[PDB]
Formats: C-alpha cells, structure tokens, sequence
C-alpha cells in the first residue's frame, strides 16, 4: 500500500472553491520531495496539473496553489473557480508521477423550496396556503415514482415521526431524500435532500492512538450513544457502547470517556493495527446499534504502517513476589514534560486511573512497590513495579502530558515460579544498634551493577553498599537505625541505564 | 491477500506469495511465488561512485534477497534471548529511496584544492 | 587412576550464565581420602560424594571468567601415588559458527496427508557443542516431542568441523494451513550466541512462480 | 563373571552368507554348550578374561526366529552362565526420505549437502549406503548418525549426509540413499534425487518494458 | 549618489568558509551585528569616488535569515542612506540535464559538444564545474552563459547553461564527464550529473533459485 | 565627448526595413551643435545624442567602409567613427538537442535545446517554430552570443531553450529552431525534431 492518504471523493458544485488535503508519513525525504496533483485521464498517464516545485499548468494558472506543511506532514491542494471539466480522476503523490507513492481522488462537480439537513435531524417544512382551503384535508404528499400517495392519518412508513401551517419530521432516514407536495386545490413543491454525514480523515500510525472527538449535540445527549464500524459491505461491527458492550479484539486499549454538558464524548482507542483502519461512525441510538435515523458521525481512519512509534514488548512477564520493569516510549522531541502510567478498568466505564506520575505522586496501594523512573532519556522512561501479585496482571497504559500522545498498552502476565533476587522477609531493626540486610543473586546478574535504594515518592535513589561478588550477596548495612531510616528499601540490578528486576523489604523500627 | 515475504530496496525486488488452498481436492494445493524484478537499465556498477561502466549484468539470488539481517527476540523457557537470523550477513543494483548517497570530488577553489561533497540523489539528503 | 576435566555444560553456560567445572578422577579402588585443590580457586569450594570407582569435585562460577578465557587447574592428590595428578583447561580457541539450515518436508510425506518431517541441519562448527531448541508460532516445544542427534564430525582432510541433526514431525494439516516452525541453534562461536532459522509453507517450494521484470530506464529510487 | 550374546550383524546378513553368532564373557580369571557344527573358540583375551564362541551357518535359523542359547561353565564356580537370544518380528519396514540441497548452498557454490533421512523402523539396526549414479561412495564420503529412538509404538530413525561438489550436482548426476533394514524382502530400500525432481515449479517470466 | 548592498558571492559561500557583505556608496559605515573596512576611492567614470564597506564572517548570519541594514554617513546631504538586504525564502533547486553531442557531431571525429542545463532555479546564482572523470576541468575549457530569466509557468525561475568541447577519441574510448550544479537551494550545496559513450543496448537479467526457500 | 558607430542590427537587416547606421556622440554638456557627415536623414533626437542614416541597406553589403564624422562646439577638431561590414565570416552549425528523460517522466514540459555554434560574427538571431507557425517571442528565453573557448579562431555561440507542453511532444509533432545569420545565403538554416528522432534484454532463468 502506498502510505499517501486523502479524501477518496470530493464534491462541490460549479463554481466554488475545493481544499484537498493528502497526508504522508513525513520523514525527512518526504517532506523536501516534490508532491504533484496529476490528473490520471484515459489513455494512460497522469498529467502532472500543479506541482510544489513551481509548475503550475495552462488549465489551473490563476487559480489554483500547492502548498505544502511538512510540520504536519501533508500538503494541500486549493482549487478555484470549478466547472463541470474538473470532473474526473486525479492523484495527489510524492516524487515521479508512474512510480506510485500517490492517492486516488475521485473529484466530481456538478450542475450548480430545497431543504437540506442531515440524518436523524428534524425538518419543518413551511408551506403556504389560500383562504379558500380552510376545510379540507391538510396534507403532505410524496412522489414514489410518479404516483401521488399520501403521507399525512399518517403514513405506514412514517409513523410516529411527523407532525402537522408546517410540517415536523423528526429522526430521518436516508430514504425519506425524495420530493414532497403541501396541499391544503393548491399544490406546492418542498424538496428535501438529506446529508450523508462527510468522513473527518484521521491518518494515524501503526502502534499509535486514536482519539475519535464524538461531538453530536446537546438534544440528544440522553441517548445510549455508541461507535460502529462499516465493513465491507453495510452492517457495523459494534466497537464500544454507552450500554456495556465492547468488541472482544479492543480489550485493554478502548476508552469511552464520560460525556459533557453537552453530550460531547470521545473514545479513545490505543495500540493500532492494520487491520483497525476502515470508517467508523458514531452514533446516538436507544440501542446502542446503529439503526436507520439515528444522528451519525464519520471518521476515516488511515492506519499507516510506515511508523516510526518503536517497537515494544506489548506482553511482559513476572513471577508472583517478582519484578517488572516496562519500557515506555514517548516523543523524543518534548522531553520534559509529566510521564503517567495508567491501568484499565472497562470500556463503557472507560477507566484508565492514574497509579505513579513523574511529579511525585503514587496511589495509596502502591507505596514501597511503585516507582517512575526517567532513565534511559530521550524517547523511554521505566516503570518499575514490584512486590507482585496475581491481581496486577492487566493492562497499563503509558500516558506523558504532550501534544502527540502514543498511550502505549502493555499486558502484565503473572506466570508460575521464583524470584531472581532473594531478600528478607521484612526486617525489624533496632534503635541505635544497626542492621544488616543481604540480597542474594543468580550467575545471570554478575555482569550487572547492583544497588540498594530507599523509596520516596520522587524517585528512589541509591545508598552503605557491599557487593560481596565472590559469594553473590549485595548487603545493606544501616549504621544508627533512626526512626528516619524506615519505609520501603530495594534491592536491584541495572545495567548502565536500563533497569532490571528489582525486590522490596521494609525495615521497621 | 498475498502476504509480503521480501521488500529489497538494495536490488528492488518484492517475493510475495499467497496459498490458493483447494478445499475441494484435498492435496492439489497452489502456493504462489509473486516476484516483481525492476531493473534500474541507467545505473553505474558501482552505484556510489559515478566514474564506473553501466551495469548490464544483473544477478539474483533468491537466498540473497530473502535473508534477514536484524536480529531477534525469542522466548526460551524463562528468558528472553536475542538470536542472528541470517547465515549469510554488498553491491546495490537501485539507490533506496530513503537513503542519502553522496560522492567527494576536488574542487579548486584558489590556492587550494578543497574536497567538497555533492549529492548524487538529492532530497534524500537534507540535514535537518 | 587417571584425571580428567570436563568443561562447562553447554544449556548451562548459554542459558544460566553458569560454568560448573567438573573435575573427575577414575580408577580408585578404595580410598575416600581424595583431595582436590583449585589454583584458580577465588574463593569458590568444590564438592565430593563419590558414587561407584571415581570421584567428582565441581567448582562453581559464573560465565564471565571462562567466556574471557582462564586456565583452570585441578591439583588432584590420592593416597595410592604420592605425586599429584594435574589436569587444565580453558575455552578452546579456534572456533567456526555453524550453518544452520532448515529444511522443509519431502513430497511423499505431504502427500501422504498425515504428519509432515522438518530437518534441521547445523554444519560445520568447531567445538562439539551444540543446542538445538525448536518453536512452533514463538512458543517453545517440549523437549520430549523432537529427536536431536550427536554432534559428530563430518569427514574432510582440512579443518576439524562437526555437524548434528534435529527433527521434529508435526501435523500435516498443521503444516498444509500454515503457520511457522523455528529451529533454534546456539553455539559458543555465534555473535549473538543464537541463531534462529523459520519455516513455513509460503516460505519454501513453491508450485507456482511468476516472474515479473520491470525494465525502466529512469529508476535507481525503487520506490 | 557376566555373559553376552551378540545378534548378527546386519552387514554380514545382508550382503554376505555367513551370519555367525558369539558367545562371550567378561570377568573369568581361570568351555562353551549351544544347546541347539559346533564353535571356534578364541583368544584368552585378558582385561577379567574373555574368550569367544562364535557360531557359523546359523543364518536361516536365525531369521526364523528360533530362540539361541549359549551356556559357559567355567571353573571358577558351580553354577554355569546362561544367555539367551532370538529374532524379534515386530519389524516396520523404514521410509526412506531423500533431501535435497538448500538453496542458500547452492548459490555459494562450493559444496551442495544431500540429506537421507530413514523413518519408523521398529528393530534398532540399519545400514546406510550412497551411491554417486551407480559407483558407491566410500564410507570415508559421508557421515551417518546412530540409529534413535522417536517420540511416540516404538520406531527408530537415522540420519546421513553427503557433501558434493556443486559442478558435480549442476551438471545433473543423481545420487541415491540406500538404506538397508531387515524387515525389507528385497534388503534394501533406494531413493534417488538429482537437479530435477519433486513436481517442479512453474515458472512464468513475463518482461515488461 | 546612491547607495547599494551586495550579497556574499555564491562559491564564497559554498566552497569557503567566510562570506562577506558588501555596502558600496558612488557618490563611514555602520552594519547592524566584527569590526569592518572602509575602503580607497576607486574613482569610477566622471567621477564618483567610491568608498566600500565589507563585514566578514557573516555566514551563518545570513544563512539564517537575519536582515543586514548598513547605513552611511557622508557631510553631502546631512541624513545618512540606509540599505537593506537579507537571504530569499522562496528558493527552488536546480534540474540539472546533461545533454550528449549531437549525432552529426560524432560522425567527424574531431571535437564533441556536450550541453549542461541548470533550470528552475529561484535564486539567479549558481555555479557550473565540469569534470573528466574525476579530475576537474580548468575555466578555460568551458564556455557557461549567464543565468536568465525563464518565461512564466507560475512562479519566477531562472536557466543557465553551459557547453563543453572534447576531443572525440575521448569519447569514442569511454571515460565520462560530469556537470556540478551548485546552489543554495541544494542539500549538500551541490550536485552532479554523468554522461559517457553508452548513455547517449543489451542487459542479462539472471534469476537464480527463483523456487525453493526464501527465509 | 565619444564617438561610436553602431552597425545595422541584423533583424532589420535580414526581416525589415530600416537598415540604419546609428551614430552616438555622449558626453558633451552646453546644449547642441552636432553636425554629421557621413538618402540622408539630418536627425539629432538628443537626450548625448545620436544621428541615423537610414536607407542604407545595399551599401551595407557591398562591403565599403562608412564614415561618420560628428562635430562639436566643446572641442575644436570634429571626431570620426569608421565601420564596415565583416570580412572573415563562417557559418552557424545549428543543433537541436533533444528533451532529457527525467522530463518526460515528470510528464509536465519538456525542454528542446538549440545551440548555434561557431560563428564568426557576433550576430545571430534565434527564432522558433512549431510545426509551421512561428511562436513568438515571450515563449522561449536566448542568451547572448558569448565567445567560445578555442586557441584557433575567434568563434561565438549561443543557446536558446524551448519549454513546451508534454501533450505536444507525445502526440508527435515537430519543433524546428531556426538560426540566422549574415554569412548564410539563404539567410536562415532551420533545424527539425520530432518525438521519433530495442532494448534486447536476456533472461537467464537457472
């Protein structure tokens, strides 16, 4: 596939203007390469229309430009003045126009009482009248191929929606798009065109994040709203909901935030796949599938699988009373900012509560057994955890406070065995009269650097220290145990700047 | 549908290959071997240094396209260890289209003789 | 009486970090009254408990002493002769990485539609030690559904190489849909001390090739 | 003092018309009775002696699986030693898989390596030959592996290889596996590969300009 | 009695190091960011004496986009004149084409013309090098044009070309020659293009192995 | 107070009509006084000044020697300006360089080069055709006629580049360049190209 992205079908009417916006992955040869919008016509051969290196052509001088974002990474297309010789097959590319590295867009212009409004909105058809009708049957009529039926005693197909002047017709489907006739010996013509809603064009990565903004209004912010997805053909594979569903495949990386004052959600979705692309639609229905006349709303995700986002263990594994220490990544570029490390607690519920973050605050059940570190810097920070249990197994999310968010997913599985690093129990000191503590280590480990630290909510850092390498044995010597000297001690290995497995003892005094 | 075996942007070649599995007939199965050769037809022998001939001589070996150079992650019993996936791990037919290829010549400039440093590909080779 | 000193498990020394030197002395007839002394002995303390006859002393250690190469020395000393026995050993240079290869099933056995041979060969490596582990998907087999043989040396006049077999018979129609099988072998001469071969039915012989060559002359990008 | 019967060997069975059978001891410091010709005795063959029985012309009776038993008496106690012997029938004959070069050897092109490969067969005694066309390799040519035991009925299998050279492999000359177990009526199972074999692929070169 | 900035000369700026502005007025000196010159009159036609300023090192200044005021003082009229002057934004890069001689050239054997086209280039400077092989030309073996003004297709781009006589058994026995383009627009501040006997046919494309394993 | 005495420009002297010796006296300050001695046109025009003889066009090639003379009242002795037409002349060799192929593959426009080389005189004029229809001349760019580098003879060259429609190149018509000059007898060679002026690969499959 070529990675380039763009609307698959622009529409105008003759005379207008026309913005075309394509996406491509920007890495540094993309964005100093020369984009083109040839018009692909019969007989084979793009013929190159306006380009970003200067040419403009004899049909599009005056009124067209290229402009080109390689922040944003994408390039747009402004066209002016159409008419119904702009209809056809184009492509929006990057380099030689044959060699691929382009879009498909399909522009197609069109000849310059008509209601439009959108899906599952309302109409009030205003229709006039004479003195002389005020007895007889007020109406609507339709036109269902040339036959004058009535509509409104009210319709089969329109019952429960329409209202009686003017007219009400509240919830519209799609094939209610025909022409309608007010009569109260008078006639007249109301022609209502109802909106398919346009497809917003999400281009986001593979192993990325999604934040679809599902902002219908305020009228309909009671409903169970939810987000379908087309297939190939009509029916919508139900991701998430506002009534307790979810897909079994968006397990551990959905979030179906709460609502607004308004009824303005937004569902997150994390860890993408090439197979998570396609068109999704939002939706307010009392079901929470999606049915005909229910306010819909649609993205067009782009998964693109030339990613630069690194690759990661989205699976780690430990042992019960072990260690786990995650990588996660973030964008090199914004260094400083707030690093979060996150849970996942259900889809319509749609929690991710905060455990650690990188100003010094940990939860209530994770002190002495959570830590946030920034080591290995530039792109990575390390979350140890340990003290583990088979309740930690589950999935945590690696949020930061940027603007470019990758809210990298990682399962924690607990699996049968031992420990690496064998410490104490808990050790109960005494006042004045020190305290040894040993930390006995494999053969695997003697390459590694070993520590021992005491834990704060900032960050535990290191201490004295004997390391014993003869017999493996890191000791821990407290010289006047105070009441000062107590709370959680670590032992752990490390190996320059990324972190190993780690394991707790308290000191009580 | 056919899944990608082989995207060499050194020689520019792309195996696919896509099982055409007969449910009908329980062992007259067809696997595919999609090759798609481009031959570059203007380029040097050696491709970072234009003084050489034109190459008109093309080899390709399939062992050769095929072999994975980057290592790799496996899970043995508790561990995780890294393995060298290739055996056999060169001369370049196509310049990638990522890639930045230059070439040093001596140019004067006065009273020296400066060696300065073109760009055979251009926007390729922007520092940023 | 004789004394021999054995070099480091190879499961051990790769997967484990761990070097036990074992240090062997045959031909005993009655005494218990053996002693063993190590000249590199840092601190570590051999072992005894002799079955039947000879007797075994293992010195402890981790990979990073023998992986950099150290002559250690077992002074055994008996009450049948008063000279002691000596023996050394260390890591043996002159070293090749094997070839690994991995090769698919024969027509007779798809065919026949039941279960399907994949043959793992490794070929020409230096020291007699080798590991051959096998991965179905990434999941590691058990090691009691695959036969491995000996490593032996193959005949040649020049240098002193080895070579070893693997086997492994999976299903044919696990085979037939598709999925991928590993072969795994590690040697203290590779890099990267792994190397790992994979296997599928896309990934070997086919029954249909189409060839396509594009001739253009402005390329040189491969788009 | 221990006792061993030792089966006939297969080389000798196969090929050959003598099939002898051995009695011999282990641990005598000082005669023989086959209870069903008679023995060549041998050498005193110190250590622990032992000395031998072996047994001539006793093929046939061997492959109809009639039970052997040798006696030693010897004077250093009462009690003489027994050791009996016959031919098991749980017998499956081997399949006989012959393998190709990988493709990765044959384009450095300096030595191809051919794989036989026999499969399944129930008794753990086999015999593997090659042959370049119709000429046999010397035995100094290959490598055999023993005869293992497969994960499971209890059958066996063993490996070989042999290392050609590639403008011997190229130019197109088969080679065959022989591979030689007794519970084939023929005594031998052949398997034969050269360049092309194996339902060859097609290949549909198509050049677009 | 005017007054006039010059930008920093083009292989000044590619091949040296320093790249110094210039302020001349016809008819002292202060510069907005090094201690400058002054310089002699170098009396021109009628008259108009001609002191110059030159500000040196300013290479990255100007590389950057800083805009460069110099401004002079001088007892005629009692204000000082200003100038202004600061690096293009818009800079498109140059297609180099290397042209072969033409075919009723080669069948004299005396001399072959090869052509060098820079065009579409905004900025107007730009330098052409010629090169046998690897070992560069002198000047006074090539003949370039100066850079003009294409006509309109959208944006303003410039064109220069050059040309280049070699003896014909040089081109008939098979070494190449090269046009370097050089501008600021460019990445790595030049660029190159190659012509020999051949591109101006028989290959032997050999698939070996195109069944078995691929891994 | 300098004399020069310009030749007839060579597209009046080739396509039009007013074939005309310009004669330029600058530098001279009071207010007039200008006498020119050479159909005359006694014409001053003075912003400097300079007198034209027109109608002159067949002496011209005859080949004698025109003789100004200006006079002026800031200096005493009038100055003198001679010039004839040029003796030693060789002919242009046009050549029409075809498009290069990166053009064609960004299938936009496509670039003809025409280089007119080694001339003896100075003046040439480059002019465009397509098909038959001359294309005027705000449609292509023609630099000047710069001196070649050669230890033989003084010879001149000029290019002059074409930017066309790819439309036009692979539908297939014709585009000639042509040069004229005055040691040419029919004044004007005009070269021609077209679209129209193998690859005989080998697949060596195993």
């Amino acid at each position: 596939k070529s990675p380039i992205f763009g609307p698959e079908e622009v529409n105008s009417v003759e005379g207008n203007s026309v913005s075309i916006t394509c996406y491509y992955p920007p890495t540094s040869v993309n964005r100093h390469t020369r984009k083109y919008w040839c018009r692909q016509g019969a007989r084979g051969g793009c013929i190159t229309l306006i380009s970003s290196e200067g040419y403009v052509s004899s049909k599009y001088a005056g009124r067209a430009n290229l402009t080109n974002f390689p922040e944003n990474g994408t390039f747009v297309v402004n066209i002016a003045q159409l008419s119904q010789d702009d209809s056809g097959r184009y492509k929006c590319g990057l380099g030689i126009n044959s060699r691929g590295l382009s879009f498909d867009v399909s522009l197609e212009v069109s000849q310059g009482k008509v209601y439009t409004v959108d899906l599952g909105r309302t109409v009030t058809i205003n229709c006039p009248f004479k003195t002389e009708n005020a007895q007889k049957r007020k109406s609507l009529y339709k036109q269902i191929g040339l036959y004058p039926v009535l509509v409104i005693y009210v319709n089969p197909n329109y019952t429960g929606r329409i209202r009686l002047f003017s007219v009400v017709i509240n919830q519209l489907r799609l094939s209610d798009a025909g022409q309608y006739l007010c009569q109260a010996s008078n006639k007249k013509n109301a022609d209502l065109q109802v909106l398919k809603p346009e497809p917003e064009l999400v281009y986001e990565d593979l192993r990325g994040s999604v934040t679809f903004h599902c902002a219908l209004g305020p009228e309909v912010a009671n409903v169970a709203k939810f987000l379908c997805r087309q297939s190939s053909g009509e029916n919508c594979d139900v991701v998430v909901n506002t009534l307790g569903k979810r897909a079994p495949a968006f397990e551990g990386r959905i979030l179906l935030n709460p609502q607004d004052k308004d009824g303005s959600f937004s569902v997150v979705i994390t860890g993408l796949r090439k197979e998570d692309a396609g068109r999704y639609l939002c939706g307010a229905h009392s079901d929470g599938q999606l049915q005909e006349g229910s306010p819909i709303q649609a993205w067009q995700l782009f998964v693109n699988e030339e990613s630069t986002i690194p690759r990661s263990p989205t699976v780690v594994k430990g042992v019960a009373g072990g260690s786990v220490a995650v990588l996660c990544p973030y964008n090199r570029k914004e260094s400083k900012s707030i690093k979060y490390w996150c849970l996942w607690e259900g889809a319509q519920n749609g929690r991710c509560p905060l455990l650690v973050d990188s100003e010094g605050w940990v939860k209530a059940q994770y002190e002495g057994r959570l830590s946030l570190l920034e080591e290995p810097g530039n792109g990575t920070f390390t979350v140890i955890l340990n003290q583990l249990t088979s309740r930690d197994a589950g999935f945590y999310w690696c949020l930061t406070n940027g603007d470019t968010l990758w809210r990298t997913t990682v399962e924690i599985k607990i699996i049968e065995g031992e420990p690496n690093l064998k410490v104490p129990g808990n050790v109960t000191a005494v006042l004045g009269e020190t305290l040894k503590v040993p930390c006995h280590f494999p053969c695997k480990f003697s390459s590694y650097e070993k520590y021992w630290c005491k834990w704060n909510n900032t960050g535990c850092q290191a201490l004295f220290v004997n390391c014993d390498e003869n017999s493996r044995l890191v000791s821990l010597t407290l010289n006047l145990v105070t009441r000062a000297d107590e709370g959680w001690y670590w032992c752990g290995v490390k190996q320059g700047h990324f972190y190993g497995e780690t394991a707790a003892v308290y000191v009580a005094v | 549908e056919r899944i990608v075996l082989v995207d060499n942007k050194c020689k520019c070649a792309r195996i696919t290959s896509r099982i055409i599995r007969s449910s009908e007939d329980p062992n007259e199965d067809i696997v595919e071997r999609n090759i798609r050769i481009i031959v570059p037809l203007n380029n040097r022998e050696n491709i970072s240094d234009p003084t050489s001939p034109l190459r008109t001589r093309f080899v390709y070996h399939l062992s050769d396209l095929c072999k994975k150079c980057d290592p790799t992650e496996v899970e043995l019993d508790n561990q995780i260890v890294t393995a060298t996936q290739s055996n056999i791990c060169e001369t370049c037919y196509t310049y990638d289209r990522n890639k930045c290829y230059t070439a040093v010549v001596p140019l004067v400039y006065g009273g020296e003789t400066k060696m300065v440093e073109t760009a055979l590909t251009p926007d390729a080779c922007y520092p940023d | 009486p004789r004394l021999s000193l054995h070099r480091p498990a190879l499961e051990d020394l790769l997967l484990g970090s761990e070097a036990n030197l074992t240090c062997t002395l045959t031909g005993l007839r009655d005494a218990s009254g053996v002693t063993f002394t190590w000249t590199p002995s840092s601190g570590k303390s051999a072992v005894q408990g002799p079955p039947e006859y000879s007797v075994s002393s293992v010195l402890p250690g981790c990979a990073e002493p023998w992986n950099h190469g150290k002559t250690f020395t077992c002074t055994a000393a008996y009450p049948e002769s008063k000279t002691p026995l000596t023996a050394t050993l260390s890591k043996s240079g002159n070293t090749f990485r094997p070839e690994v290869h991995l090769l698919p099933p024969p027509s007779e056995e798809l065919a026949l539609n039941e279960l399907v041979t994949l043959t793992c060969l490794a070929r020409g490596f230096s020291p007699k030690d080798v590991l051959v582990r096998w991965l179905q998907g990434s999941q590691e087999l058990p090691r009691e559904k695959y036969l491995t043989w000996a490593s032996r040396q193959e005949p040649s006049q020049g240098t002193t190489t080895f070579a070893v077999t693997s086997i492994l018979r999976v299903a044919a129609e696990d085979w037939k849909k598709g999925d991928t099988f590993s072969c795994m072998v590690g040697h203290e001469a590779l890099p990267l001390a792994f190397t790992q071969k994979t296997i599928d039915r896309l990934a070997g012989k086919p029954t249909h090739v189409n060839v396509s060559v594009v001739m253009a002359e402005v390329d040189g990008t491969c788009y």
